């Protein structure tokens, strides 16, 4: 499946830095 | 900033991780 546009807001976003930035 | 990018507008991992 490819890399595809998903909105993520409020903590989702915390949860994308957690899971796309920290090691 | 990251919220007009990615909830108001969706976006790819690789366009999230231009705010790392």
């Amino acid at each position: 499946t490819f890399d595809t546009p998903k909105h993520r807001c409020g903590s989702e976003i915390t949860n994308s830095y957690m899971d796309l930035c920290y090691r | 900033g990251v919220v007009e990018h990615c909830c108001h507008r969706p976006c790819s991992n690789a366009e999230f991780k231009k705010y790392c």
